[PDB]
């Protein structure tokens, strides 16, 4: 009954340019309630950058809006996020989050040369 | 066949009367075509995904009854909602939805006091105003939106043996809030019968009249079922 | 008259290992008074890592103490420095300063996988 996530993507990218997360269940995406993702930099507390519900209204913070976009994708159980302009201080470790309770393990995103 | 695809997005409509209607064809032709060998046609035209799809999170009961009746034809199984069991919580998921809704910057007192799910759900506005700090009452109000919302959304089963919300659900899709309020209290399906507007009031914390009197005249005409 | 510093170095390692910098003059290191290696960081301003004398004589600041080493060479006019333990947070650019005013172009430093 507890659902598993999974990560994929990751690793490193030079200032400016995009990069996808994808995050995949172990049951029906269109079941659960809310998704969301979550990022926690190095000497900081986590914090939330993408949410979406099962109608699919989205909601982002003030900080990363139109940089960022989440979305489902009912063919294979995966949520994905997009991230298309990057700074310097997006790198952190990143989360995917089913209803509230169950985490996953991370993937960690680093930008440079 | 090619004619069944042209229903396919049909069901995406906004209006009731094409639901409806796109339902109960697909409906009785599963009817028909189940009793010989060919149901394959549902797997490889992909309308099984989209019916797996609207089942949960309706609130219909004739396209979802026939939604259901639908795929129990084929012998598939009807997928359920999963919601998050918010009453068994505690201090780190209350932050971590503090984080989600956007009241990230109340996440310290949330903290200092303990708050958890039992406590969470029966917050009043002298908990909120007094100790909590939200002072201006807009924000006191988008917090109680925020809630009410989580509230018909959540997963009671580990404290509700009488099934109570699926009865308050059947009346009303928003009066399933009112749930935990009726089981912490004391109340169950057999014995609600004989309650009054004025224990409604305080006890179970319905504050609309509207809801208590809806509740009081769907409660007492179900008088002696047993 | 000017004295131009090269640095050389940086580049990206992981949590826990050390590097060393290198800076070259264009005069020879003994003629000058003092020398010193400093950090920017992004989103902040500069800050001192180590300082060196005409006579040898080394400061750290207290964050840094017993992890980073500055040393004159005078074979070939040429100051470095070793950076033994590395932390998440030592990720930045790094010059070389001559005297006071006269600094280098920088190096970009790096910790993660």
């Amino acid at each position: 009954m507890a659902v598993q996530l999974v990560e994929s993507g990751g690793g490193l990218v030079q200032p400016g340019g995009s990069l996808r997360l994808s995050c995949a269940a172990s049951v029906s995406i269109s079941r659960i309630y809310v998704m969301a993702w979550y990022r926690q930099a190095p000497g900081k507390q986590r914090e939330v950058v993408a949410v979406i519900r099962y109608d699919g209204t989205t909601n982002y913070p003030d900080s990363v809006k139109g940089r960022f976009t989440i979305s489902r994708d009912n063919a294979k159980n995966t949520v994905y996020l997009q991230m298309n302009s990057l700074k310097p201080e997006d790198t952190a470790v990143y989360y995917c989050n089913a209803n509230v309770e169950t985490w996953g393990q991370g993937t960690q995103v680093t930008v440079s040369s | 066949p090619d004619d069944l695809q042209r229903l396919v997005p049909l069901l995406d409509s906004n209006r009731l009367e094409a639901q409806c209607i796109g339902a109960f064809y697909l409906c009785a032709e599963a009817a028909i075509k189940s009793l010989q060998g060919k149901t394959k046609v549902f797997s490889d035209i992909g309308a099984i995904q989209s019916l797996k799809r609207l089942v949960s999170y309706s609130t219909n009961g004739t396209k979802s009854a026939l939604a259901k009746r639908a795929l129990r034809l084929l012998g598939e199984e009807v997928p359920r909602p999963i919601l998050p069991s918010v009453p068994s919580w505690k201090e780190a998921e209350v932050q971590t939805w503090l984080q989600q809704i956007g009241f990230s910057k109340y996440c310290e007192s949330f903290r200092e006091q303990q708050v958890d799910g039992d406590l969470l759900l029966r917050l009043t506005e002298e908990e909120l105003q007094t100790d909590l700090g939200m002072k201006s009452g807009i924000t006191r109000k988008r917090f109680f939106r925020e809630l009410t919302e989580l509230k018909t959304f959540a997963n009671y089963s580990t404290c509700d043996r009488s099934n109570l919300a699926d009865w308050l659900g059947s009346l009303d899709p928003r009066f399933r809030q009112y749930t935990y309020g009726l089981v912490s209290c004391g109340l169950d399906r057999s014995l609600l019968h004989r309650v009054s507007e004025q224990q409604l009031l305080e006890d179970c914390g319905i504050h609309l009249g509207v809801h208590r009197a809806r509740i009081l005249t769907a409660a007492r005409e179900m008088l002696h079922s047993p």
